[PDB]
DNA sequence: CCATCAGTGTACTAGGACCCGAAAATTGAGTTACAGAAGTAA
DNA sequence: TACTTCTGTAACTCAATTTTCGGGTCCTAGTACACTGATGG
């Protein structure tokens, strides 16, 4: 009858079919946000990257300068966590250590005679002269030889005597690859690896005899018990045997004041049923946890 | 804001904490749902018109609801599942290759340090949590004591109160950097002790996202996040734009940060911690709800103790450098060890070594 | 090698050298063999005796190249240590290999 | 290990009944003694563990994309695993804030749907105060899905959407100043867009089935 | 993951065939509005002819 | 079409007129490197023009990597001061400027395989060697690295109305094979 | 003259490579000493270019990779002999397409048939559909046979697909994540297969 | 560190020359007055090095230094290895 | 009957190579000058 | 004995390729520690 009509309706219909279009387009939208997170997964990426230097440069590596804290807890001797860190020393390690050192001493006694055989030739470039050539040429001989004599050396003599002066820093970095420090490596060489520490099995007499000097001298002198042993062991080793084989290191019986300590200690340490007798015992004097475990197992239990 | 994956399944959007505990509490407004109280014929009716009411049903349909929905232990377990199934076989294999079958000393006080606090009530009444406090299920990584913990992170959990003022947790964690007692009693064994380095470097700053917060309560405090302010501030470093605060006007609940992201809490000079927020809930009706002890420390990692190197039946009471006697550079002795090998008969240090007082970390942390 | 004769150590040495020359107690020959075996002494304790990484940034002011030797000139540098921090106006670093 | 098949499995049995009433549930939670899942013996630590891990799991097959059916079927299994619990401190689900809309939308279309037994089940679970309102679903550190082509087109979008083309054709036949024939000016409609979309959805089933079924 | 990815740009071109589908569906509907305003202004031309 | 392409380089050459020493340069210059086991001539750099010097003993100077033609000169100018200074008889002679090397991005990819396989007797397109097409343009000896992302990068001209009208002769090409 | 022959037999053998593709080598040997346009190349660097322009002119190319591990020379002097040839010679080559290099990469590789046709038509689509732009055919061709050979039931790790068609793994993978959202699209409708495609590293 | 290593290396070269000393004709006592006074004379800042790796980007400097004595602000440092960056 | 003293069941260490991916850097071609050494080729 | 190529340096472009750099990754092997299980005077 009139368009007008043809017009309500069809705009009606754009109507509902944008809504249509709309919603449909949200969808797409929606699907394409997922799709970016998708890829974000793909290029998404530790805890290790920031463990001691929470603040690191991307391009150098290193962290802040240490606080004016740092520097105050360091002057007054504090040891960080990384230098109380202790390391076993293993068997290839002691092996390493050995051929490090045999090699260094072999270095120091050659360097010597290997430039005085060096200064020797340079004089015999230049010498203007036949006689004292000779005589050259025969001082250059007696340095050969003596190098020779250095390096057939035998081991026994050239280990040392557990007290000389070794370039045990080098070790630290050309030997090891920095896994021990220069001091650590000539404790351990010093007092613990060299030949000269007898690391054989203790013998019942030796052991009589470590508890008799012990006794007589005094357990506060292991230097002089170790000398006086006769035997070649270092004060620690004889320290470390006779406390194996004590009998006073723990008081060996249980009083009124020690069970009400330890009841007190373990209701403070208590979480519940974990008793943590380990942290428990150093508030203790003289006590093992496996005393602690049998004492509030058997006795002192309320139940 | 709406806390939402930043990273796929790895970290969130930064967020306010406060508009997101707003938004929970104001969707739970008056439903009944936050109540924070103990679970409690005549009552039956009550539900029943209740369930109607809510529902839009009839009384008697409320009833046959109730009565239909109702709920619907033994060691015997037949007719298995799989999964059923494979649990059976696991405790036969436990069974036919163990003999003790108890609860490992670590399970329990894994278990223990869990639950060590749930539905204690406040023995004053008055320090009871409000209902919705947004807990932060916070957790401090362990310091890099042993080698190993590069490999594997341990890390102790602690639920910190939403609302909670800052430097509450601070004064929470328990770590050893705290108890350190400084100068060499190589001398003489018997010094006074040193106060413990807790007292003598009270600094201390967290630093969430881009935002220094400086413990500087006491005097003696100290901002110790000017040497990294001042180091980024140098030629170029990437990071840039970094703030300050004072770390006692901010609260956790006005705090802007992400969910399992790294941020950093350095005190004591230089011992920095690894601060990851895994969630943030709202408070129930089955945790704690004291707020004397809220920093509570619901998990720990229980390190390894140090012994004498000596006789393996003390802990290290003292560390030693450069000694004459022991084997390793740093020997660890304990008190009496350690009297008996560097002193002759009064306290004159017998050869030459630096002596230092050491506490086991895996003892008082 | 005639590089490392220029710090406190090796002019401390020529110092010395010079002194004990000046006094009549040993001869030129000697000295200059003692500072090669000094350069190989050095080098070899640096090479061998030291581990210890440094980083260094600053603005390079100039630079220069010849017969195996770079020559830096750096303005408001800071060296990094292993912990502490070095900061000076300007820095020159000779580099020979 | 091997929870999240027998999770499956009990939702494939509840959805194969074609039915919302809890006591198809309750049958086969009776028949399956689910109930005994937790059943075993178990520490509190590890016993927990498997309560967050099966709650978890549950909640997780509540939300979407997947189909009412299964929904519905994941909330009984919510109701039955959380009231049957060996743990003292009864283990909670965890609810994250950007999927507590949809799951209050789903509560509103159920009780709406006059699915009674499915909303008395949710309003007994938030009034015992079973959920942990959390941030996220999970802590951080360091099937029968839905399609979208439902929500696009359906029975009702297409009988709409044709109803209006024919009314279109009829107005188009009266409008015209002469009976015999419409104006050349409009006569650009097309009629394949039915077949086109069915087209289209035909072709989108067909590569479904084809893909579910395998080589 | 690829199951979902592949389900969902498999749904992804699906929408975007209907979005085609529609949007031709629109642009003859904006023509045949074009049309519809030519021919009633032409028509609406034939009774101005009388006017006050 | 609008865009026109950006110099990105000119190398230029200059008679100093004079044999020089290069060792007295490399010793006396302030940013000069003189490796002879690596290369026979003295490598000079300066801040102002940021420029790129070769001088050789023969006493004819390369400048490279200015900007424009006019900075090329001040630079080589500037040089043959530097050189003048170090007590050398440096003069400038026969300035000419040797290549032109700029880029442009018609900002649309391009389809590399149809345009090798239309203009096979210009084009040498071999992704294993390098992943741009490489067009020999005949008129001007212009080479032009021409590369999928759009970017076009002109090289080989003397003049910059050489690059100008190399660019205009292959900007049609490229919008005819726009992927 | 003498002595390239030889050495071009030699390359031949060592690919075991049919005797009309040596004998086009030859006659392209002889062209390029007669105008003599590259004089200074070595004639083993001329007897290589000659030897992958025939290769390439026959239909059966090869990459310059294979005639490196052949020849003496590296890679960069065969691409500037190729090149010099071509410019002297006056002549061109049709452009290298990925499906050339599909049988010879597969039967090196012990894939089935059916699997490499599922990678020819899977490259194929994949550079119809633009969805590595700019890059080497034969790093599409390499993330092809990847795909089908994890798709297989034979698979085939990064390295193997490296090694053969003499692609580092990180190319391998670059052209990989740009075609891995489109991986069923891109496989043949009716393929076999025990590993589904709907789930792929 | 750094007088640990001034010292080590006296140490050194002493021990090395205490040869050409006691051959040239030369008594030890003039050795042992040589360390006495290097020892006790070693109670603009310059880095002698060796490079590594000199590497030069469009502007950007990196320096790669094997080994180097620096003398910073009147004190001496030792490096076993520089990793250091400049814009020029 | 209160102490003993190997075994015990774990997570927690200790070394020990070993891998995975990202970022930076390099190579490679295109031009053109320039001087001198290498590198065959004849 | 000629007669070539091949170094740098510059400068943008892009893909390919290598390098290397911090961290993880997995696996075997002790290690700590509460508890048990007799065990003996
Ligand atoms: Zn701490
Ligand atoms: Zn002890």
């Amino acid at each position: 009858e009139d368009p007008e009509t043809c017009l309500q309706l069809n705009m009606v219909y754009q109507e509902v079919i944008q809504e249509k279009l709309a919603e449909a387009n949200l969808l797409l939208a929606q699907n394409r946000e997922q799709q970016e997170e998708l890829m974000r997964d793909l290029a998404g990426s530790y805890m290790g990257h920031f463990m001691k230097p929470y603040f690191k440069d991307k391009v150098t590596g290193v962290g802040p300068p240490a606080n004016e804290d740092t520097r105050e807890k360091a002057a007054q001797g504090i040891k960080a966590f990384e230098e109380l860190l202790v390391t076993k020393w293993k068997n290839w390690e002691k092996a390493l250590l050995r051929k490090s050192v045999v090699s260094d001493r072999l270095q120091r006694l050659l360097q010597p005679k290997l430039l005085k055989l060096e200064y020797l030739h340079q004089k015999q470039s230049k010498v203007s002269s036949e006689l004292e050539r000779q005589a050259l040429e025969k001082q250059g001989r007696e340095a050969e030889k003596e190098i020779q004599d250095i390096n057939q050396l035998p081991e026994e003599a050239l280990l040392g005597n557990r007290l000389d002066s070794h370039d045990w820093e080098k070790i630290s970095n050309i030997n090891f690859e920095g896994s021990r420090s220069a001091e650590e490596i000539r404790k351990f060489w010093q007092n613990s690896e060299h030949p000269s520490i007898n690391k054989q099995e203790w013998s019942r007499e030796e052991e009589e005899r470590l508890q008799a000097i012990a006794a007589a001298h005094g357990h506060l002198e292991w230097q002089k018990i170790a000398e006086e042993l006769g035997t070649s062991r270092s004060a620690f080793q004889c320290l470390q045997k006779f406390q194996q084989h004590n009998k006073a290191l723990k008081r060996k019986e249980w009083t009124e004041e020690e069970d009400r300590m330890l009841t007190q200690l373990v209701q403070e340490m208590r979480v519940g049923s974990h008793i943590p007798y380990r942290r428990i015992v150093y508030y203790m004097e003289g006590r093992d946890s496996m005393q602690l475990i049998y004492r509030w197992t058997k006795s002192l239990d309320p139940g | 804001n709406f806390p939402e994956y930043e990273l796929p399944e790895l970290n969130t959007r930064a967020f306010h904490v406060g508009a997101f505990g707003e938004l929970w509490r104001g969707r739970l407004r008056g439903a009944g749902d936050l109540s924070l109280r103990e679970p409690p014929a005549a009552d039956s009716d009550r539900e029943d018109a209740a369930v109607a009411r809510d529902l839009d049903c009839s009384l008697e349909a409320a009833a046959e609801l109730r009565a239909v929905c109702g709920l619907d232990e033994v060691i015997p377990e037949n007719t298995d599942l799989v999964t059923l199934g494979v649990r059976k076989r696991f405790l036969e294999h436990r069974e036919e290759t163990i003999t003790i079958d108890r609860a490992c000393r670590q399970e329990t006080f894994v278990y223990e340090m869990e639950s060590h606090a749930i539905g204690k009530k406040p023995e004053n009444s008055a320090d009871m949590i409000e209902e919705g406090e947004l807990i932060l299920s916070v957790n401090i990584l362990y310091p890099v004591i042993f080698h190993k913990h590069k490999e594997h992170k341990p890390y102790q959990t602690m639920l910190v109160l939403g609302s909670q003022k800052l430097t509450q947790l601070r004064d929470s964690i328990r770590c050893v950097s705290d108890l350190q007692i400084g100068g060499e009693f190589s001398n003489t064994p018997d010094q006074a002790p040193e106060h413990i380095s807790k007292d003598l470097y009270k600094s201390a700053f967290f630093y969430f996202e881009g935002t220094f917060y400086n413990d500087k309560r006491y005097p003696e405090c100290r901002d110790l996040s000017r040497t990294i302010i001042e180091w980024s501030e140098s030629h170029d470093r990437g990071y840039g734009k970094f703030q300050t605060a004072r770390m006692e006007d901010f609260t956790f609940n006005d705090l802007c940060i992400k969910l399992g992201f790294p941020y950093l809490y350095c005190h004591q000079g230089d011992c920095e911690h690894v601060i990851v927020i895994t969630d943030i809930r709202l408070v129930h009706h089955d945790d704690c709800l004291d707020r004397t002890l809220y920093p509570l420390l619901i998990k720990k990692h229980w390190l390894w103790t140090r012994k004498c190197f000596v006789c393996k039946m003390y802990t290290a009471r003292w560390v030693t450098n450069n000694d004459s006697f022991a084997p390793e550079d740093p020997c660890f002795f304990c008190d009496v060890c350690f009297r008996m090998l560097h002193y002759d008969s009064e306290g004159n240090k017998l050869g030459e070594f630096l002596a230092y007082p050491y506490v086991d970390p895996g003892t008082f942390n | 090698y005639q590089l490392y004769r220029n710090t406190t150590l090796g002019n401390s040495l020529q110092e010395s050298l010079d002194e004990l020359i000046q006094s009549q107690q040993i001869t030129p020959q000697l000295a200059l063999q003692v500072l090669l075996q000094f350069d190989k002494a050095i080098n070899a304790a640096l090479a061998q005796r030291v581990r210890n990484r440094v980083n260094f940034r600053g603005s390079l002011n100039t630079y220069r190249f010849c017969d195996n030797v770079w020559t830096f000139v750096l303005n408001d540098v800071e060296f990094r240590e292993v912990t502490e921090l070095i900061k000076v106006d300007k820095v020159k670093i000779v580099a020979c290999d | 290990p091997g929870l999240q098949t027998d999770c499956e499995a009990l939702l494939s049995r509840f959805q194969e009944t074609d039915s919302v009433r809890f006591e198809d549930f309750t049958e086969l939670w009776r028949n399956m003694k689910f109930g005994t899942i937790f059943c075993g013996r178990m520490r509190n630590l590890e016993k927990n563990m498997f309560t967050k891990e099966a709650l978890a799991l549950a909640w997780r097959y509540f939300l979407p994309p997947y189909t009412f059916q299964i929904r519905v079927g994941a909330l009984y299994l919510l109701y039955g695993l959380y009231n049957t619990q060996l743990c003292q401190p009864k283990q909670k689900i965890r609810v994250a804030l950007k999927d507590w809309d949809e799951v209050l939308k789903f509560q509103q279309d159920l009780v709406n749907a006059q699915h009674f037994d499915a909303a008395y089940i949710f309003r007994k679970l938030r009034l015992d105060r079973a959920f942990h309102f959390t941030a996220m679903p999970k802590l951080l550190s360091y099937k029968d899905p839905s399609d979208r082509v439902m929500k696009l087109i359906t029975s009702d979008v297409l009988e709409e959407m044709l109803n209006v083309h024919d009314h279109y054709q009829n107005m188009k036949h009266v409008i015209s100043v002469d009976k015999s024939k419409p104006d050349k000016a409009l006569s650009l409609i097309k009629d394949d867009f039915f077949d086109n979309i069915k087209n289209i959805v035909l072709e989108h089933q067909q590569w479904h089935k084809d893909r579910k079924n395998p080589s | 993951m690829l199951s979902r990815l592949q389900e969902l740009r498999k749904e992804e071109e699906t929408l975007l065939r209907l979005k085609a589908a529609l949007h031709d569906q629109l642009n003859r509907l904006k023509v045949e509005e074009l049309a519809l305003q030519s021919m009633i202004s032409s028509r609406r031309g034939d009774e101005m002819l009388s006017s006050h | 079409s609008g865009i026109v392409p950006q110099l990105q380089n000119i190398v230029s050459t200059v008679n100093l007129g004079c044999k020089l020493d290069l060792k007295t340069i490399a010793l006396r210059a302030r940013n000069a490197e003189y490796n002879p086991k690596r290369f026979a001539a003295v490598i000079m750099r300066i801040r102002e023009p940021r420029t790129t010097a070769l001088i050789f003993s023969s006493g004819k100077m390369v400048c490279t990597g200015a900007k424009s033609e006019e900075q090329s000169r001040l630079a080589a100018r500037k040089y043959a001061r530097v050189v003048q200074k170090l007590g050398f008889p440096a003069k400038f002679l026969d300035f000419k400027i040797q290549n032109m090397v700029g880029s442009c991005d018609v900002k649309f990819p391009i389809r590399l395989e149809g345009l090798v396989l239309t203009h096979q007797q210009f084009s040498s397109y071999e992704p294993e060697l390098f992943p741009g097409l490489i067009y020999r343009m005949i008129k001007p000896r212009i080479v032009l690295l021409i590369f999928v992302s759009g970017k076009v990068v002109l090289t080989g001209a003397k003049v910059r109305a050489e690059i100008y009208e190399a660019f205009e002769n292959i900007y049609p090409i490229l919008k005819g094979f726009r992927k | 003259m003498m002595n390239a022959f030889k050495e071009i037999t030699t390359m031949a053998d060592r690919i075991n490579l049919p005797r009309n593709i040596v004998d086009r080598t030859n006659n392209l040997f002889k062209q390029v000493y007669e105008q003599k346009s590259l004089k200074g190349r070595a004639n083993d660097a001329i007897a290589s270019a000659c030897l992958y322009i025939a290769c390439r002119q026959e239909g059966v190319p090869r990459t310059f990779k294979e005639i490196c591990a052949v020849s003496r020379i590296s890679k960069k002097e065969i691409g500037r002999c190729f090149k010099l040839i071509l410019k002297a010679l006056e002549t061109s080559v049709d452009l290298i397409t990925t499906g050339d290099f599909m049988s010879r990469f597969c039967s090196n590789l012990c894939l089935p048939k059916q699997v490499q046709m599922a990678a020819t038509h899977i490259a194929r689509k994949a550079v119809e559909l633009d969805l590595v732009p700019g890059r080497s055919p034969i790093s599409v061709a390499a993330a092809a046979i990847y795909m089908a050979s994890q798709a297989s039931a034979e698979k085939r790790t990064q390295k193997e697909i490296g090694d053969i068609a003499g692609v580092a793994d990180v190319t391998i993978r670059q052209s990989y994540r740009l075609i891995y959202p489109r991986a069923p699209d891109l496989f043949p409708t009716d393929f076999k297969f025990d590993t589904p495609v709907d789930k792929l590293p | 560190t750094v007088p640990k290593l001034y010292r080590s290396v006296i140490e050194d070269v002493i021990n090395d020359v205490r040869d050409i000393f006691l051959d040239d004709g030369v008594d030890e006592q003039v050795l042992m007055e040589l360390k006495t006074l290097w020892e006790n004379k070693l109670m603009e800042n310059v880095v002698v090095c060796q490079y590594d790796k000199i590497h030069r980007s469009k502007n950007k400097w990196k320096f790669h230094l094997k080994d180097g004595i620096m003398n910073l602000n009147g004190r001496d440092y030792i490096f076993s290895k520089a990793i250091g960056d400049a814009e020029w």
